[PDB]
């Protein structure tokens, strides 16, 4: 059972994810190849990333979707199953003149 | 001296403004009145407890005060009802004297852009004194809306459009603002031609 | 298979957005029946395992939408779906993983 | 675990699957143990009726009524002892399967001067069969069709059905007539007998050393089957069978 | 000013910028006050004054969350130990 | 108005008729509901229905709020220990 | 060396987080007074308040679970009780 | 019938005799004589008091105003706070 410093917990990555994206936004406009193309380099450098961050035992997918901006309102449904004493999940919602995003990333241990 | 100003007389417009602003205030501000009363009946509660000697008058005037305070509230629409029918002939007299004047400055906006300057007859000397003429008329206007806006403050009116009103409000300042540089732009060509 | 599962969702969100046009009051309340619906088919085929399901759905006046994705590790277990699709008003796509409780 | 927050003192860590398909023999001791707690519930009931008959010599009233909601409770938490037992021999049905096996659970309590007995059958395999009218060994309770023409029980019981059980209940007392003691021609014996049918959700999983069924509270709730049902009713086969006991 | 607040928010439909000065101008009048009804009054002319009459704000840890706004203006978000919501609606 | 339902009603910026009416829409939201957020959703259909949008309401016990409300556009009461705020705005 | 735990509604980390300041206030303090006071000083002043917390050696209680702060373990012959209520 | 403690006023104290007889009389181990004082004071006094039961212990006051009592019975005690 990893504690505070060992178990997956989303207040450390979350911080970097939003800088990186909010870095990303400053200038781009929503294009759907390139989108697509962004969605592949956050899947897998935000993986590989993770993967080189050694959190104990951990193991973490990622969902990436961009949207072209529409500003309509929106709720998520959330439920699953789990093991969840050290695995985590965790969403975010964001919204740019040019196009919306919304992530959804689990994670799991090697119980 | 609430209790002796509900128990005094303050008939005259000026005094009734400044009684009824102040209750309306206090109507206001008796969150942050009944919590003083509460902290203060606290305290002395917890000194009570600890049970130092303390004056049982005081602790009669402490347990006395919100009492009369509630007394006061009842006495301020005691006093109300037979206020009301004097202070309401003021009211409405300024609701109506405020939109007669707004709707006779929107007249006198109309006689303004019919008898103005820009119509043919008039010299360019004589044309830019009528101009000037024109704009202290404005300013007095101003004056005149900045008195009777005294008058809807002093009368409980809503001084401030509402969304799309106070933006067309602030659209309207910004027109009375590019007069004033159109009035300064005035200035600057007298620095020319002189 | 990944297939079986994929026409198997597909099947499931022909049944849930068949005629369904955007009103967030109801899309939300269609990202909750998705999440329900697919929960509910992963639990009968629950075995002492992981299923995972997610919903998104967007609107379309003349935008345009295109996915993808890669995973690396040791590629023994784990697995995961995709199914794009579009309707009346609305794309669907739906990712689904399958974890092997180790 | 242990994890020594100390300067350098060391730490302690190890975890281990646990158990295989478990072997379940402390949750029969567990059943042994409900039942004779229940044996022991019941010599208090009749310490207690001893007692109360003394305060009906005597004429202590409030006792009395009071002995009678307390031991009207205590029937009532017996029932649920029953119903309780039923629910985890309902559980610890699967693993202990080496292969094909048997289908009989009936026990008698207590062993000399019984006052209750409980059995139960249930069908094991999806290679399994149907056959004539139930035999309950211990029980001595026999079930049988109404003519011995009839090679098996009525249909309405469900023997075509793979997850399908039915239990039998007897009682050496009869809890409930105190209540309606008064307004009757007729008095009661201390006997009770139950009979009912029941039903169950998944033949589960088996692979490796683990095995999988539905694992929701749906899984953990009753599926009591009464008997007979109206459309089974309508059926001109007639349910009725031969009682003996 | 600390600027050290690290958000757990989710729910948008408004201009970034925005959101952005909202989350600054709730955090900020906390910053600079230990004066909570103050803090309040603070965040309606700052908030206000950023994006225009009329915003109007609720504060605090125990309240509903559900109000109608302006479209494009309305912001709600978690912050520190407060539940913090800005919409604009007039 | 029953003894559980007892409360205090002093603070308005209202007409005391729909002041009044506020009890029966309390009642009627109270009746067909009792989880706060759905008594305070259905008072809130009723209250904008017959009085147009835009209105808004909160319930809490943490509270913060201070809003630039238009005349004769505001009400705060307590349901006992029930707190009640609600004003126009949209 | 380790306590006895039976019940939960909290996270794992701050239960070894309280399981270190256990650890600690039995080291330094072994009143149930000081002990008590402390944990309770420390758990309110980082987990913010307002827990309030039954530590003794013989004692028995249930009241109502409290939004995910549920919590009630045995070490040694001593027993501790931990939750919001305001 | 021991009392030497409080932050309360003396009526409720009054109360607090036939609660406590209650308890005595009807339940004796504690995890449940906390839970029956809960629902009898919150229905009697709202939500949400806090009840403990010990019987040999040392308890230092954590609550806000009007809202402590703590007694003793022969051996055993019993704590009661609104917190929440």
């Amino acid at each position: 059972r990893p504690d505070h410093k060992r178990k997956f917990r989303p207040n450390d990555i979350r911080p970097v994810v939003r800088s990186l994206l909010e870095s990303r936004l400053e200038n781009e406009v929503y294009k759907a190849d390139e989108m697509q193309s962004i969605s592949k380099e956050i899947a897998d450098g935000v993986r590989d990333r993770i993967r080189s961050m050694e959190l104990e035992r951990y193991k973490i997918m990622v969902h990436c979707m961009i949207g072209e901006q529409r500003g309509q309102g929106l709720r998520a449904g959330c439920k699953m199953f789990w093991d969840s004493d050290t695995d985590d999940y965790f969403e975010e919602v964001y919204v740019t003149q040019h196009l919306f995003a919304v992530v959804t990333v689990f994670g799991l241990y090697q119980y | 001296r609430v209790n002796q100003d509900l128990e005094r007389q303050c008939e005259k417009i000026e005094d009734l403004k400044f009684v009824l602003e102040v209750m309306h205030d206090a109507r206001a501000f008796s969150l942050d009145v009944e919590q003083d009363i509460i902290d203060i009946k606290y305290i002395y509660e917890s000194i009570m407890h600890f049970g130092v000697s303390v004056d049982p008058r005081e602790l009669k005037q402490a347990m006395d005060l919100h009492d009369l305070w509630e007394c006061t509230l009842a006495r301020v629409h005691e006093t109300e009802k037979a206020l009301e029918p004097k202070k309401m002939q003021f009211r409405e007299h300024t609701r109506n004297e405020v939109e007669n004047f707004l709707v006779k400055g929107k007249a006198v906006l109309k006689e303004f852009r019919k008898k103005g300057p820009g119509r043919a007859g008039i010299d360019l000397q004589e044309g830019n004194r009528l101009r000037k003429e024109w704009r202290e008329h404005l300013v007095q206007l101003q004056a005149r809306r900045e008195q009777l806006t005294k008058a809807e403050k002093l009368f409980d009116l809503p001084l401030t459009g509402h969304t799309h009103l106070q933006q067309l409000n602030e659209e309207l300042t910004k027109v009375e603002t590019v007069y004033d540089l159109y009035v300064q732009w005035v200035a600057v060509l007298k620095r020319w031609n002189r | 298979n990944s297939d079986v599962i994929q026409e198997e969702v597909a099947t499931l969100l022909r049944m849930k957005f068949g005629q369904e046009v955007w009103n967030p009051r109801k899309v939300d309340s269609w990202v909750d029946d998705v999440v329900d619906s697919v929960l509910k088919n992963l639990t009968d085929l629950k075995k002492p395992f992981k299923f995972v399901v997610s919903c998104v759905i967007m609107q379309r006046t003349g935008a345009a939408i295109s996915t993808g994705f890669i995973s690396l590790w040791d590629n023994t277990f784990d697995g995961v779906v995709h199914v794009p699709y579009e309707n009346e008003t609305l794309h669907c796509f739906v990712t689904v993983f399958f974890v092997k409780l180790d | 675990i242990k994890r020594d927050n100390s300067n350098s003192s060391l730490r302690v860590h190890r975890f281990h699957q646990g158990e295989l398909g478990i072997p379940p023999a402390a949750r029969r001791k567990m059943l042994n143990e409900e039942l004779n707690r229940c044996v022991m519930a019941y010599d208090l009931v009749e310490t207690i009726r001893l007692e109360a008959d003394r305060c009906l010599t005597l004429g202590k009233t409030e006792d009395l009524k009071f002995f009678g909601e307390n031991i009207g409770n205590v029937y009532e938490q017996v029932m649920f002892a029953f119903d309780f037992v039923t629910i985890h021999t309902l559980l610890n049905y699967d693993v202990i399967l080496d292969g094909p096996d048997s289908e009989f659970l009936t026990v008698a309590v207590p062993s000399a001067n019984p006052v209750a007995k409980f059995g139960l059958w249930v069908k094991v395999k999806e290679t399994t069969r149907s056959f004539a009218s139930l035999v309950f060994p211990v029980v001595s309770m026999r079930l049988d069709p109404k003519s011995s023409a009839l090679p098996k029980l009525p249909k309405a019981l469900g023997l075509s059905k793979e997850n399908v059980a039915l239990r039998v209940i007897q009682l050496r007392f009869d809890p409930y007539g105190c209540r309606g003691s008064g307004g009757r021609e007729y008095y009661a014996l201390p006997c009770v007998i139950k009979i009912d049918l029941l039903s169950f959700t998944e033949r589960p999983k088996q692979s490796g050393d683990w095995l999988y069924r539905s694992e929701t509270e749906e899984a953990h709730k009753l599926h009591v089957v009464p008997y007979p049902p109206p459309v089974l009713e309508a059926t001109d086969e007639n349910p009725a069978l031969r009682v003996s006991f | 000013m600390s600027t050290d607040r690290k958000a757990i928010i989710k729910n948008a439909d408004m201009p970034e910028d925005m959101q952005s000065d909202a989350v600054e101008v709730a955090l900020q009048a906390l910053e600079k006050f230990n004066i909570e009804k103050d803090i309040a009054a603070y965040i309606k002319k700052e908030f206000d004054k950023k994006y225009q009459p009329t915003w109007h704000c609720i504060v605090g840890r125990n309240f509903g969350s559900y109000v109608t706004h302006e479209t494009h203006s309305f912001l709600y978000f978690y912050f520190g130990q407060v539940a913090i919501l800005l919409f604009k609606s007039g």
